[PDB]
């Protein structure tokens, strides 16, 4: 069986290979406008069917031809269908086996690439989804996330508050957020500023040697560097300081929630396991401050130092709760914002705690996370009350809302905290690159969103000469919400751009595709975005006003909120939309977007495996949107049409034919010419194409990010190029055919022996000729780059045309040629007649590109002159900005 | 674990970016001009000198005289390069035939023409055929690829088999199987032509034509001869004139070694049809008059077909068609001025190649 058995094995190795590359539902934008586009060459096939009907029964209603002397109105339907089932090839099976072979091979090349695998937990780029590739390369919105994406989710200890004075040193990334929004010089006291940290480092590291034996880990791990505190308290106040800091450092050692058991294999290194990454931070920063916990136990924490030992048995445990952030627990001796413990005093004393609270304003000036302590230190009524309410009624609530409006009113802090998250190596670059190339990239943040915008300005998706317009309306200072946000965003509307319309504007930026002009920028809470999604009229104006270049920021937002966020962009104003995250909530954020990207970051993978990709680091998402993205989107926006202009080249061919033979039914190609020629003849070149072609190296792409902007305005694959592309196979259909035919018209013994040809297939074989060679030709023509892989296989396919046909005429089977090579290829018409016909089919084409290169040449013509003028040569094989 | 490496996993093979920059497109845009004027001009100069002679003789039977009167200036066309201006006329005869009982064709039409230059060693005397349609669905797989392959394949397979098939032709009201079946084998020209072109002048040297070599010799691989017994087959519906009798144990035609039947059996691809009947590889045709005696047998007139004669010595592309150097020619001079008109935008307004200025962003 040799019938229809290619397309079944080509399915299972298309499903094995994704099966392959994937152990260590949604379409594409391209595949609906293929869609389109089969419905059109559908409606050609119909056009030229129809012809041939009508000239067929006109031809079988005229003078008594030579038909009704040597061969002896339904007629007109019978030569429809033989028309039909002649032309057929116009758009089979074979485009729609083609693309996938296609998506699944730019799948794989994005899975091997060694620039998008991270070393670090050994993942590479898994593309979860075999079947969106293209739509990398017209990505226009990313909705990203701050929790563990732009930011390593790797929380260090910076700061702190004890006996109401602020301890700690540590240059963080909001205060360079402010000396770039201020004005200051950045990216240039980083010199100075790592030259005088070598050397408190250095003064740091022969501390740690003069003072103890250092039984923690290798200094790799060592994060203190604020060596102040130890400074202070040794003998500033005297023996003051050096209680206060010895009474935090035992309230942050046994008030905990951390699940420590080091094990897994060895009980050497520590295995701190707690839920929130803040308790783990704290108790870090306590082992290294120089208090490290020796040893393990199970019921208890047995700790010796140099001779103190420690074991004070809580008989205890608070856990923390989402809803209510508060626990009331005094520790005997033998949490959160300021909604919770504060804004509770009366309505002259406790002045420096007030002080303290000043403190608050100078951790919203670096935007760490940060918390108040306070705990109050006549023993056996302590004890008694402490056992009495161990054991309340109704889940223990009413007596301990009692006690803690009695006697924990007026409470007195010792102890408070400070840590950051800084970003992920190459996020700013990334950031510069991902706004380079035009992509309007938007940050749904978490917690605080003066340290949102802080650090937007930290990185590259703010900078200056853009307009922040704040829209963090939840009030008068600094009634109804609705009304006020509505209010505000009208006038950032109608006072920073002239937008005085509702509803028309809206159809004109959906007309428009995208074009970031005059650098903007716009700032989101929670409560103001809750109330700008739910409105019809107030969703198209928090658009309209969201339509700025780069920086768009949302903070405290829902799963369900980023998720509506997406989908307006994405539904209302349709354009391609990225949502790389990672979490939970990213999970719905990625899953409503038409690409989703998913960090593996924190332990919960489940933003990896419902997701399109799944890349280590954010910064990859660069590559896999600039590089590969572009690389495959111009492969797709190229092939298609390719695709369809080879199988009009070949149909239209065969219907020319019709012209003589008055459409009666003849074919004029062989039977194994019509299958070979979509399947063997010109089938890989194409393929090879959208798999191979690169547009420049991608050196040459991520220093030229603006070249992706071919994608976000969609200027590569339209309808325009397809019936271009379309027309040029017509005309190149009707070279193949006459040319062959003319060089026959006249005395039809163009043999060079005048033994005889003019077999019909004879004829095929020369028009076959041109066509293959034609269409190779033009593959390799419209291809940017010409490799060892494609030009061998364009030859290869050219070699296969002319070794098929000298392998089936050459054998009794073929039953009408028998000696169809050897008689068509030997004589000098045939490649007279085959290589002008190759000219006329790739000079047109080939001219118009020339004098468009020279007249009008688009931005990647510029970029290759640069490029093989050699401006992109100082860079190495496998470069990216995105690297330290 | 981690990718592998080799420049093939990641797209970094050896390449060639192609940029078409104004020092490589003249270079090209000239080297192809000048290739395809000089081919332009060698075919066309190869193509001017072959000697051509067609002669309808269609209109012989109804409208030649039983004496020699000249061919009207309609059917003959005469193509010598050497004499530009050589009219003469050539003549034809009708001699009718009161035997032969087919009143549409009979007799015999004697063409008598003049060369005045010779043919060099390989003369080839074709027949031409207008407004027959031999490629039409139902007669171009109207034959049976097993009668030809020599099998005695009964009714079943000769009728009941695939597309390629004699269905009106398969068998005949008696009951026997046309051993040469389907409208191609029935349909065959049947116009006798001679063995010799007659010499007018001198009748002691007559210039004689073969019917041998006339086709493939690979055909004799696929047209073999027949293993039938006469008894189940009959003439095709138009043989009938060739084989009164039927068949019998010696009239079988040996397909193999008929080569004319050869030549027929590759139906022409379009509605003009030039099959090679007689041919001379040995001596060279010599200047002087010459005489053709065709036997009219096949009928043109019903569906105001022609047919005729055409005589020449060929070429290296075939016979004469001012086509391939003419569009070799066409191609060379559009690549010329396509560069010529590319160097005046380089020159008359353009651009500089890696302007880095008329990016659309750099704008
Ligand atoms: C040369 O080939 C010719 C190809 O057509 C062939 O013409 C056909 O001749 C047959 C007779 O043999 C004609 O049939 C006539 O006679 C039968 C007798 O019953 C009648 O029933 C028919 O109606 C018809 O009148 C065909 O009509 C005729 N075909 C054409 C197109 O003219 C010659 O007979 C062949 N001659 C030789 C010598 O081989
Ligand atoms: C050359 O062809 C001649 C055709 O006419 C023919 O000669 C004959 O047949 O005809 C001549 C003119 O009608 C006549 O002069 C000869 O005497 C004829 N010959 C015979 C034998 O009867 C011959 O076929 C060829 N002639 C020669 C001499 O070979
Ligand atoms: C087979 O049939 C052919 C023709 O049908 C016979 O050839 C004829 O033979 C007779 C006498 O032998 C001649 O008068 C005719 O002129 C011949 N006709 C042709 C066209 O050549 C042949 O003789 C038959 N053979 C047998 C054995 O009967
Ligand atoms: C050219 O010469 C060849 C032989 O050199 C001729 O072939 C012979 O032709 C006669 C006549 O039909 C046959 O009887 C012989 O059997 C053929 N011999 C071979 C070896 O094929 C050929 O006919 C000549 N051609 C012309 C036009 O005179
Ligand atoms: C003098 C008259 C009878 C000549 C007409 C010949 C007819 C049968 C042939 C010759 C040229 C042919 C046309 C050539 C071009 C095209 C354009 C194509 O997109 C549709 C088919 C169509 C329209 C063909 C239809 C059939 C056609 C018109
Ligand atoms: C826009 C890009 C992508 C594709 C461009 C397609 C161009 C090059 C193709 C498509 C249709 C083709 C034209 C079809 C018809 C003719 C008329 C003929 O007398 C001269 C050639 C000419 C003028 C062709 C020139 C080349 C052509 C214009
Ligand atoms: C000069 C004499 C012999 C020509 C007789 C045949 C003519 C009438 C027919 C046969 C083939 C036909 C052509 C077939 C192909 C094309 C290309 C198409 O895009 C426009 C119509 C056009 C140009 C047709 C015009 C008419 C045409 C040239
Ligand atoms: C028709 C418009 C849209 C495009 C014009 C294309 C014209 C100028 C070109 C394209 C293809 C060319 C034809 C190609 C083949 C033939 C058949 C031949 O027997 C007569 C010349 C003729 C008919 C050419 C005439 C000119 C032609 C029709
Ligand atoms: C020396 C004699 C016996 C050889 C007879 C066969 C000759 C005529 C045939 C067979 C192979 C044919 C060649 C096959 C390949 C090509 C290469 C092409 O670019 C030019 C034509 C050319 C060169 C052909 C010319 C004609 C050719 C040489
Ligand atoms: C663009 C080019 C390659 C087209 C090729 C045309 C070739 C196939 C044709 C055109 C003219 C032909 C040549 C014409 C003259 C001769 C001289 C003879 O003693 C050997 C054959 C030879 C050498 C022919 C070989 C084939 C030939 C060269
Ligand atoms: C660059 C373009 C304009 C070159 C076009 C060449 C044109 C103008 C010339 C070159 C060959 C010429 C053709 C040569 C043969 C024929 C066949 C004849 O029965 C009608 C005239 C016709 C069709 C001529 C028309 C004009 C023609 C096509
Ligand atoms: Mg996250």
């Amino acid at each position: 069986g040799f019938a229809s058995v290619p397309l079944i094995v080509i399915v299972i190795i298309t499903a094995i290979k994704d099966g392959i590359e994937d152990s260590r539902t949604k379409k594409s934008r391209i595949s609906r406008e293929l869609n389109f586009s089969v419905i059109l060459n559908f409606v050609l096939l119909f056009i030229l069917c129809f012809t041939a009907g009508i000239v067929n029964g006109v031809y079988y209603k005229q003078k008594p031809r030579s038909r009704d002397y040597f061969e002896f109105s339904t007629n007109g339907f019978v030569s429809f269908w033989v028309a039909v089932i002649l032309y057929q090839s116009l758009v089979p099976i074979s485009l729609y086996i083609s693309v996938e072979i296609i998506k699944t091979a730019q799948a794989i090349f994005i899975y091997t690439d060694v620039l998008l695998y991270n070393a670090k937990l050994d993942y590479p780029c898994t593309p979860k989804s075999w079947n969106i590739s293209d739509d990398l390369g017209q990505i226009e919105y990313i909705f990203s996330d701050k929790t563990g994406t732009l930011t390593q989710n790797v929380m260090e200890f910076k700061k702190c508050t004890i006996n109401g004075v602020s301890y700690g040193r540590a240059y963080t990334e909001a205060l360079a957020g402010l000396r770039k929004r201020q004005g200051v010089d950045v990216e240039s006291e980083g010199r100075r500023e790592k030259e005088e940290i070598a050397k408190d480092r250095e003064t740091m590291i022969d501390e740690l040697r003069s003072m103890s034996d250092n039984t923690q880990f290798c200094p790799e791990d060592l994060t203190f560097v604020s060596k102040e505190i130890v400074e202070d308290l040794k003998g500033s106040s005297g023996d003051h300081q050096q209680k206060c800091c010895e009474h935090f450092l035992l309230a942050l050692a046994l008030c905990h929630s951390v699940l420590v058991e080091p094990n897994k294999d060895d009980p050497k290194k520590l295995d701190i396991k707690a839920q929130s990454p803040d308790e783990s931070a704290l108790v870090s920063t306590a082992r290294q401050l120089g208090y490290s916990f020796v040893g393990s136990s199970k019921s208890g924490l047995i700790v010796e130092i140099q001779g103190v030992q420690k074991e004070f048995q809580v008989l205890n445990v608070l856990e923390f709760n989402s809803s209510r952030k508060r626990m009331s627990c005094i520790i005997k001796i033998p949490k959160g914002a300021d909604s919770v413990i504060y804004s509770r005093l009366d309505r002259n004393d406790a002045t420096l705690l007030e002080k303290t609270a000043l403190h608050l304003e100078e951790y919203a000036t670096e935007g760490l996370r940060t918390l108040c302590l306070a705990q109050r230190e006549e023993y056996e009524r302590w004890v008694k009350t402490y056992d009495v309410a161990a054991a309340s009624v109704t889940n223990r609530e009413e007596e301990l809302d009692k006690v803690t409006d009695v006697i924990e009113r007026e409470l007195i802090l010792l102890g408070g905290t400070a840590i950051e998250d800084r970003l992920q190596d190459g996020v700013p670059d990334s950031i510069a690159l991902l706004a380079e190339a035009g992509i309007k990239l938007w940050v749904l943040t978490g917690d605080k969103v003066e340290t949102a915008i802080n650090i937007g300005f930290s990185c590259n998706v703010l900078n200056n000469d853009m307009e922040l317009l704040v829209v963090k309306a939840s009030g008068e200072d600094v009634s109804d919400p609705i009304q006020v946000v509505n209010n505000l965003v009208t006038k950032y509307l109608r006072e920073k751009f002239g937008m005085s319309g509702s509803e028309e504007e809206l159809k004109e930026a959906k007309r428009e595709h995208g074009l970031p002009q005059g650098n903007f920028a716009v700032i989101i809470d929670g409560d103001a975005l809750k109330v700008a999604l739910n409105g019809e009229e107030m969703r198209r104006k928090f658009l309209l006003l969201c339509k700025n270049c780069k920086a768009v920021l949302c903070c405290r937002v829902s799963p369900a909120q980023k998720a509506a966020v997406v989908k307006l962009v994405k539904k209302t104003l349709d354009v391609m939309t990225l949502a790389i995250g990672d979490g939970s909530n990213d999970v719905a954020m990625i899953q409503s977007a038409d690409v989703g990207v998913g960090i593996a970051g924190e332990e919960g993978r489940q933003a990896v495996m419902c997701s399109d990709y799944a890349i280590g680091q954010f910064r990859y998402v660069t590559r896999l949107v600039l590089v590969h993205g572009k690389w495959c989107y111009k492969r797709l926006a190229e092939m298609i049409p390719q695709f369809f202009y080879k199988n009009v080249i070949f149909t239209l061919s065969l219907f020319w034919y019709g012209i003589y033979n008055n459409f009666d039914g003849s074919y004029l190609f062989e039977y194994t010419y019509l299958t070979f020629y979509n399947l063997a003849f010109t089938s890989v070149p194409v393929i090879l194409l959208a798999v191979l072609d690169q547009d420049v190296s991608d050196t040459v792409s991520m220093l030229v990010p603006q070249l992706y902007r071919v994608g976000i305005l969609r200027k590569e694959w339209n309808q325009t190029k397809f019936l271009w592309y379309m027309l040029d196979g017509v005309y190149q259909s009707v070279i193949c055919f006459f040319f062959p035919y003319l060089a026959y018209h006249k005395n039809m013994v163009v043999t060079e022996n005048g033994l005889g040809l003019d077999h019909r297939y004879f004829v095929g074989v020369f028009v076959t000729a041109i066509a293959v060679t034609s269409c190779n030709f033009y593959v390799f023509m419209e291809q940017y780059r010409w490799d060892w892989f494609c030009g061998l296989f364009i030859c290869l396919s050219l070699a296969v045309f002319y070794g098929w046909t000298g392998i089936w005429t050459s054998s009794s089977s073929s039953n009408e040629f028998y000696k169809g090579a050897a008689r068509v290829f030997a004589q000098p018409a045939y490649w007279a007649v085959l290589f002008v016909g190759v000219l006329f089919c790739l000079l047109p084409r080939f001219t118009i590109d020339c004098i468009r290169k020279i007249f009008y040449p688009k931005d990647i013509e510029i970029v290759r002159e640069m490029w093989l003028r050699g401006d992109f040569d100082l860079y190495p094989q496998g470069y990216d900005p995105t690297d330290p | 674990r981690r990718p592998k490496e080799d420049a093939f996993t990641q797209q970094r093979l050896a390449a060639i970016n192609p940029v078409l920059t104004p020092r490589t497109v003249l270079p090209l845009y000239l080297l192809i001009a000048v290739v395809f004027v000089i081919v332009g001009g060698c075919i066309l100069a190869q193509n001017s000198k072959v000697d051509e002679v067609t002669i309808y003789y269609q209109d012989c039977m109804t409208n030649a005289t039983s004496s020699w009167s000249d061919i009207p200036s309609e059917h003959w066309q005469f193509v010598f390069h050497k004499y530009k201006t050589y009219n003469t006329a050539p003549q034809w005869r009708f001699v009718d035939d009161e035997s032969d009982d087919f009143t549409k064709q009979r007799g015999t039409c004697q063409i008598r023409f003049t060369t005045p230059s010779d043919m060099k060693n390989n003369v080839y005397l074709n027949y031409v055929l207008e407004k027959f349609a031999a490629n039409h669905r139902r007669y171009v797989l109207s034959f049976s690829e097993d009668q030809i392959r020599g099998e005695d394949a009964s009714y079943e397979t000769v009728h009941d088999a695939t597309g390629i098939n004699c269905k009106p032709l398969s068998k005949n009201a008696d009951g026997k199987i046309y051993y040469p079946c389907g409208l191609i084998a029935n349909s065959m020209f049947n116009d006798t032509f001679p063995l010799q072109l007659t010499n007018v002048g001198d009748t002691s040297n007559n210039y004689s034509l073969t019917n041998k070599g006339i086709n493939w010799e690979s055909d004799k691989k696929r047209y073999k001869k027949t293993k039938y017994n006469y008894t189940q087959i009959a003439p095709p519906p138009y043989w009938e004139k060739m084989y009164p009798d039927g068949y019998n144990e010696t009239n079988i035609p040996d397909i193999q070694d008929w080569e004319e039947f050869q030549n027929w059996m590759r139906p022409g691809a379009f509605d003009k049809i030039t099959k090679l009947i007689r041919i001379n590889k040995n001596d060279t045709l010599p200047a002087g008059e010459y005489q053709l005696d065709i036997g009219l047998h096949w009928p043109v007139l019903e569906f105001n077909g022609k047919k005729g004669i055409y005589l020449t010595h060929g070429s290296h592309l075939g016979g004469r068609n001012p086509f391939l150097g003419i569009v070799y020619l066409i191609g060379g001079c559009i690549c010329a001025a396509m560069a010529l008109i590319l160097l005046t935008f380089w020159l008359f307004g353009g651009r500089k190649i890696a302007d880095a200025s008329s990016l659309s962003w750099n704008m």
